[PDB]
């Protein structure tokens, strides 16, 4: 009985040795796609920083990001937190932003749009803004890095459909 | 081409209350019910949460990872704006995930094929197929006496200390028709049980087609609410959108319902029996009713929710309501386990609502249903006569009662008793059952039809 | 610094306290009572103060410490007694010159005046050091030698400076780590939050048995080194003497004796008796107290401190597991921990759930028992410690239907159910063989095949004999013993012999204070061989009454096998048991 | 049985040989579709989505 | 010398609050309080001039919920003036208490002067440091065979008497007090009556007078007609007096806490008055904590020659030990003495059932030096044979006397000669431990030497 149990144990330990080798090789393939995926977002982050450095096509983008965050807050006052580079642009387009919020929200225009003395991290944030509550409680991290993170979380099935063909074993 | 859309989320930092497992916000802008939020602790670690209730501005959020360490001033709650969507894929099979769906197998985050809501959508009853395809579980007490049809929500009722884990692992190992994908959902089980299930699947070669959602006793307790829904939406994906045959093995649904009671008790709601939420029937129905076959699909979800009766009591709310929703049960008996019978399945409280459809008339064999009825009748007579002989002595027991006592002994000892790794085909189990029934004279066998009795005795 | 708003028993809602985290520790009152935040309702922060609450006024200050309840780990605890919040009771007595526990006393958990002999480890300057790595060892006492000084978990980096060999106290720097350009200074001790379990590399399936010393516990229902255990029973059943007889005579390299809701006289008995007891481990007779630290929370101490005592004890056990010692933490009453939780919940006004125990009681018990387990320590060098949690549940009324008992049975693996019927009539240990079980029976087959191959077969035979006799006695109490066959007579007689000699082990007698595994195995061999010889001789045709009258000498020799002193040694005792079997076969052959 | 159990390293190398086949396809697909995926991601990130809540 | 009394010469004026916001049950919700203490005992003055004491149980912001011991009947919101003392309930303790009779609230009903206080100690006390404890190893020879040979009371033990309504629990505890003495060479009893009737109180007082104990006893009589809320503080006052006497004056104090069933009933009534957890059978979930704060005040401490021995007399509601009061008391205390109705109706005095009884301090205080070397083995063997006798009696009642074996017949004979000779004593017959051990050895000599399987071989050879 001990020999039979040892044979069964050796037979059972034989399958595990093949199973562990199979799982490790299958996870290497899965981690290859995630490594290829991260290369896309790493290349996308570099391209996003290029859009911020244009300073000519960034102003239409930068104004849109504030209005997009302002329309979500839906309050007459806000505290825009932008990079130290963008403060001049924000102060230049404050009036246009207030008018756009007044027009896009079908409500009286923004009362005031304060630019916080505190600034975003230069290295961490490629561009964008972080529009916050008048009390600085409710904030919208509308930065380009945060938007890219949200896109990487959301559009992952679409990215898979773009890179690879539709799954062969997915009937419906 | 949907999904390519960015919607910035509202960080709040307006937490107003932490009452046990719940977190209350105070100034949410248009709060959405059953919404997922991402709490950012003062330490920097992120805990997910689900909006349980909403007021004009408040939003009671239940944190899945627990509320320990949640400050009121430096805790920021970010509203994702959508109910919990698990990223499912065909490559999700073969991986191990935490209670919240986060992989714990030292592998990459699952490369999403689609984002499926945990609650799913209620299948149209007109779109369901009646499950009439029996599964040969290898166990005699199940293949013969309470048959499981491919697409049945048949739980395992076992008290603490009983080998329900061993029985369910045996069923998973040997569950062919008279290959299955397994979606195992650990909820509050100990590391010993989790290691047992994982190692058994690895030894039997099931990891290639098993997705374990392990939520151990060490893991937080509010994640027991979320684990079975993730496992069942994974099973629904694999079985309806990829046309596989899935065997969902939710374990410790008693632990899940205890997590429900803890969540309900923090909300000061009107309680049910033993303090459980009044809507526990609804939650258990939402979880159990995610099993069966649909018309257009060639796939199935076989559900075997292991369930721990707190004190070996069927009348307890968890086993009661589950009996109500599920369609059967496999009652594991502490008395049988103490007697040493494996599997210690007590066939009297055990039941299978789909036996009458999946058994007999050419599906398995002409004698299956009659033999099962006769076995149940004789086992009940044996139990009653053994009680009568213990109370009022052996004189009260008649010849039929003595025969029933002998049959019960030879039935528990030789028919129910079956060591693990022993595959008893339904035909072999029926032959053994007939050998057990030949103890009785042909006349005394009551429920057996005359034709079957003449053809088989 | 907040202010007290509402006080009701052990809970204290404190106002003007914005910024308090969950489960943080606050110093409520002017005496700086240790507390823990349970809820944060706006600026209010409900606090469970771990000390007596009487005397607290509205408006008293409440300091926010900023850290959770942190047990202070390091060299020093070995032979100490603590107060649930890890306040050394000896130091408290010496500092206060009284017999009471002063309110808000802030004595250090680990004595700082003591100088420790630190010997540097394999790690040198420049070597990358991670959490749990042993960068040095200190000689604590003659029994716990080379108390490995572990780097705190969650702390990593390169060693900028490591102190050389010498004598250091706990305040002195021992090692300096630079990580991300920020130098961190490390000493002999480090604090670890009790709520968060200490990390390990990988928990393992426990295979080596925790030799309790009790015959029934060792044989019928064994427990492995690293397995959760449970001893339910009424009062007087013996769940405290089993705990003490397991903390004295087990093979565990250390003991964490935790008393929650127990009599102070019990802990005083431990203090008086353990120094006078000695253990053969480490190659010398060192006192037991040199390897057991005590977390004493007498039943009249503050209610809220029982959870703190449980968590402090389990974190001490996890720390010694991380050092690599097969520790076994012994909670005196998880039932009283549950009662403390129920009292706090009822004071909070939470929903009663079952019997008033809060709905999270099962989850907390499951987490605490999941703290156990044999595990490879987090850092290098490789080592495999264990925490064998053996907690004595004390169900109310001696009924195992209590919610705490049911949750503990769900989470644990060994159930040492005590029967008060056997607790009376001085049948100790009062283990109820019918309901008790051990799920480590199968996993101990490797150890048994290695050391005592026939041991599982003998325990299966003993279980069969006991179950058969239970059925036969249930029959006999109603239908008399006349109708029994001779085989049934033998079964009942040998099972009475087993219950009266083998299973019952007096824990205060010299011979049966500690019945080791080899003596227990030989005793099982003797009893099973006596039963088999009686069965065979009667099957040959001998009348059982005359056979028993003839072989009363052999029966009494078997019944006197208890008195073989284990102090005589393994060889001498085995020689006495070998002659017993030879003297048994000849007498049965003669008759 | 222990002698027959030998060969795990050879089995590991054989399994890695099959994995190396799919990695080449993964790299080729990534290199081919990187431009398109990055262009779509950039357009989506910088696209304006100014809109108030429905309620 | 004593600088503690130096702070005594200080006057602390007390705020008189007329701001009684509301009254409900035994509680008064009193608002506009200036920094309420959590456990201050207030002197509440009724409109009729009556003064009832009460202690705050909960304190919100400028609001204190006072529970009054005498009861809230007659309390008004316009006229009732509440005078906050600013300190917890402190009993004036002195060596002059010994020989006096006090009410349930600590006031003297002995028709003598108020206690000339030597110190004021909080009635709730403080937990004794477990490191400061000394394990009681000094056996008390109470003169009762069932309590001295089968069980054994060491000096700082907590050893209640579990009995029912009609059993002679008072007589047995009175016998212990008048016969208690160290086995190998006086006790200053402190008596606490909670909810007992005048007959019981007079019986205990007259028994102390007869035995000559009243010169060294303090009586805290809370009769059945006395307020129920102060049954909570009566044992606290008695045990604070005992703690003072023992630990400070270096005395050995017996503490008789009669009707701890009534104490637990008052505790349950107070808990149910509030919205508190029901524990089991309605008793509060913290009843373990309260009964422990009562019981665990007994014991011996290191460095002091005093000790406290507690014998809480407990009335079992339905003669079952699974009731919450007996179960929690058995969990807390270090044993129990079980007075049995099955023996009282049999006519045995004392009707102590040995099987349910227990003394956790028998291992210590039983040995070769403290007592005779055979005591532990003899006690264990007597327990075993008594249980065999009970089982044989049941089997005889079932299947007749004939079916019993030789061992069963011997065990029935031992049961008869044990209940009728060993347990049974006169109300004033005190049996030395050695006398009772000789009787026990006779009862064991009923058995053959072979059947005495509990006795160690050396003891059996030297004593059989
Ligand atoms: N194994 C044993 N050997 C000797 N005496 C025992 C044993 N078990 C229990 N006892 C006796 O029972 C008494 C009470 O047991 P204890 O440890 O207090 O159990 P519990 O804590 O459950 O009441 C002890 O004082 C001891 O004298
Ligand atoms: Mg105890």
């Amino acid at each position: 009985g001990n020999f039979k149990s040892k044979l069964k144990k050796a037979m059972l330990s034989q399958q595990i040795t093949k199973s562990t080798i199979a799982n490790k090789m299958r996870l290497k393939v899965l981690s290859a796609r995630e490594q290829s995926l991260d290369g896309i977002f790493e290349e996308t982050k570099e391209k996003l920083s290029g859009i911020a450095n244009n300073r000519d096509e960034y102003k239409p983008i930068l104004q849109s990001l504030i209005v997009e965050a302002l329309l979500k807050l839906l309050e007459p006052k806000a505290i825009v937190k932008a990079l130290e580079r963008d403060v001049d642009l924000i102060e230049s387009m404050k009036d246009d932003i207030m008018r756009e919020y007044g027009e896009k929200a079908q409500r009286a225009p923004l009362e005031e749009i304060v630019i916080s003395n505190d600034y975003l991290n230069k290295d961490l944030v490629s561009g964008g803004v972080v529009v916050s509550n008048a009390s600085d409680k409710i904030e919208i991290n509308n930065t380009l890095e945060e938007r890219l993170k949200l896109l990487s979380e959301e559009a992952l099935p679409a990215i898979r459909l773009e890179l690879y063909g539709p799954s062969k074993t997915r009937k419906f | 081409e949907q999904g390519f859309n960015v919607k910035p989320r509202l960080n709040y930092n307006t937490v107003s209350g932490v009452n046990g497992p719940l977190v209350i916000l105070e100034k949410v802008k248009f709060p959405r019910y059953n919404e997922i939020v991402n709490l950012t602790l003062p330490d920097g670690t992120v805990r997910q949460g689900q909006v349980l209730e909403i007021r004009g501005d408040r939003a009671i959020v239940q944190v899945f990872e627990g509320t320990s360490g949640i400050d009121v001033k430096k805790t920021t709650v970010e509203f994702t704006g959508e109910s919990l969507r698990i990223p499912v894929s065909e490559d999700m099979l073969g991986r191990i995930f935490d209670g919240s769906g986060r992989p714990i197998d030292n592998g990459p985050k699952v490369f999403a094929e689609d984002y499926l809501d945990i609650n799913g959508s209620p299948i149209n009853p007109y779109a369901r197929i009646y499950p009439e395809e029996m599964i040969s579980t290898g166990v005699s007490a199940i293949d013969t006496m309470n048959s499981i049809a491919r697409g049945q929500k048949i739980p395992i009722f076992s008290a603490s200390g009983l080998p329900h884990n061993e029985i369910a692992a045996q069923i998973c190992r040997q569950a062919g028709l008279v290959n299955f994908s397994i979606v195992f959902a650990a909820m509050g089980v100990n590391l010993e049980t989790a290691r047992f299930f994982k190692q058994d699947f690895e030894e039997n070669g099931s990891l290639e087609r098993t997705s374990l959602f392990l939520n151990l006793a060490n893991d937080p307790t509010i994640e027991r609410i979320i684990t079975p829904r993730l496992a069942l939406t994974t099973a629904e994906y694999l079985a309806y959108q990829t046309e596989r045959h899935v065997l969902t093995i939710l374990t410790d649904m008693s632990s899940y319902a205890d997590a429900l009671r803890e969540v309900s008790a923090a909300r000061e709601e009107v309680p049910g029996r033993r303090g459980y939420p009044g809507y526990m029937y609804t939650d258990l129905s939402t979880i159990y009713e995610r099993a069966g076959r649909v018309e257009g699909r060639n796939g199935s979800i076989t559900q075997i929710p292991i369930l721990t009766m707190p004190n070996d009591d069927i009348t307890h709310p968890i086993p009661d309501l589950t009996g109500y929703i599920t369609e059967g049960q496999i009652f594991v008996d502490r008395q049988l386990h103490n007697k040493g019978i494996y599997p210690p399945i007590n066939v009297l409280p055990s039941l299978s609502r789909l036996m009458k459809s999946a058994i007999g008339e050419g599906m398995t064999r002409k004698d299956h249903g009659d033999v099962s009825n006769q076995l149940y009748a004789k086992y009940a007579i044996g139990k009653d006569a053994a009680a009568m002989k213990a109370v009022v002595g052996e004189e009260a027991l008649s010849i039929e009662d003595k025969l029933s006592l002998e049959f019960l002994e030879k039935f528990e000892k030789t028919f129910i008793t079956q060591g693990a790794y022993e595959d008893r085909t339904v035909f072999e189990s029926l032959d053994q059952a007939w050998s057990l029934l030949r103890i009785y004279p042909k006349e005394m066998l009551n429920r057996i039809s005359p034709k079957i009795l003449d053809e088989f005795y | 610094y907040g202010a007290i708003y509402s006080v009701s028993g052990p809970v204290v809602i404190a106002e003007n306290m914005i910024g308090c985290a969950m489960y943080e520790l606050v110093k409520v009152g002017h005496d700086n009572l240790v507390g823990e935040v349970i809820r944060i309702d706006g600026d209010k922060a409900t606090i469970q103060v771990y000390e007596e609450t009487a005397g607290l006024t509205v408006g008293d200050p409440v300091l926010r410490t900023g850290k959770p309840l942190s047990v202070e780990l390091g060299p020093g605890l070995m032979e100490t007694i603590y107060d649930g919040i890890q306040r050394p009771l000896k130091a408290i007595k010496e500092e206060s010159q009284s017999i009471y526990i002063p309110r808000g006393i802030d004595t250090p958990a680990l004595d700082r005046t003591i100088k420790w002999q630190f010997t540097p480890g394999k790690f040198q300057v420049g070597d990358h050091i991670s959490g749990g790595d042993i960068y040095g060892s200190v000689f604590e006492n003659s029994l716990i030698s080379s108390h490995k000084i572990l780097l705190p978990p969650r702390s990593r980096g390169t060693i900028t400076w490591i102190a050389p060999a010498g004598e250091y106290t706990l305040d002195e720097k021992i090692l300096e780590v630079e990580f991300d350009g920020k130098k961190s200074d490390f000493t002999l001790y480090h604090t670890w939050p009790v709520r968060v379990p200490r990390p390990v590399t990988e928990k393992l399936s426990a295979d080596y048995p925790l030799l309790t010393g009790q015959r029934v516990l060792d044989a019928l229902f064994p427990c492995v080194q690293g397995g959760t255990t449970c001893i339910p029973g009424a009062f007087g059943c013996g769940k405290t003497v089993i705990s003490q007889s397991l903390s004295k005579y087990s093979n565990s390299d250390a003991i964490i004796y935790v008393g929650c809701g127990e009599r102070g006289n019990e802990m005083a008995e431990v203090l008086m008796e353990f120094p006078e007891l000695y253990t053969e481990m480490s190659g010398t007779k060192e006192p037991i107290m040199k390897r057991t630290t005590l977390v004493a929370n007498t039943s009249n101490m503050p209610v809220a401190a029982r959870e703190a005592s449980i968590y402090t004890g389990i974190t001490l056990a996890e720390y010694f597991r991380d050092q690599g010692k097969n520790v076994s933490m012994i909670a005196d009453s998880s039932s009283r921990w549950a009662e403390a939780l129920r009292e706090i919940s009822g004071r909070l006004g939470e929903m009663p759930a079952d019997q008033g125990f809060p709905a999270y009681l099962g989850a907390k018990l499951a987490s605490f028992y999941e703290r156990a387990g044999k595990a490879v320590a987090l850092g290098s060098p490789d080592r495999t410690g264990s925490v064998s949690i053996v907690a004595a549940v004390s169900p109310a009324g001696g009924d195992f239907s209590d919610p705490v008992t049911t949750a503990t049975l769900g989470i644990t693996q060994v159930f040492w159910g005590l029967d008060k019927k056997l607790a009376q009539r001085k049948h100790f240990p009062s283990i109820n063989t019918s309901v008790s079980y051990s799920k480590y029976t199968n996993v101990l087959n490797k150890f048994y095949d290695s050391n005592y191959p026939e041991f599982p077969v003998l325990r299966d035979r003993m279980k069969e004999i006991l179950s058969n006799a239970e059925e036969l006695e249930q029959v006999v109490q109603l239908v008399g013993k006349s109708a029994l066959s001779d085989s049934d007579k033998i079964t009942l007689d040998v099972a009475t012999l087993i219950k009266e000699d083998f299973l019952q082990q007096n824990g205060y007698s010299t011979y049966d204070a500690f019945c080791p595994i080899w003596k227990t195995f030989d005793m099982m061999r003797a009893f099973i061989s006596y039963h088999d010889e009686a069965q065979k001789a009667v099957a040959n045709g001998a009348n059982w009454s005359k056979l028993a009258d003839s072989t009363g000498d052999v029966k009494h020799a078997v019944s006197s096998s208890k008195f073989f002193e284990p102090s005589r040694g393994e060889k001498e005792v085995h020689g006495e048991f070998e002659k017993l079997l030879s003297t048994m076969q000849e007498r049965f052959a003669e008759s | 049985e222990q002698k027959n159990a030998g060969g795990v390293g050879e089995l590991e190398k054989k399994a890695e040989a099959g994995v190396q086949g799919e990695l080449a396809e993964i790299k080729k697909i990534a290199e081919k579709k990187k431009d398109d995926v990055v262009k779509i991601l950039i357009e989506t990130v910088i696209k304006p989505s100014a809109e108030v809540h429905i309620n």
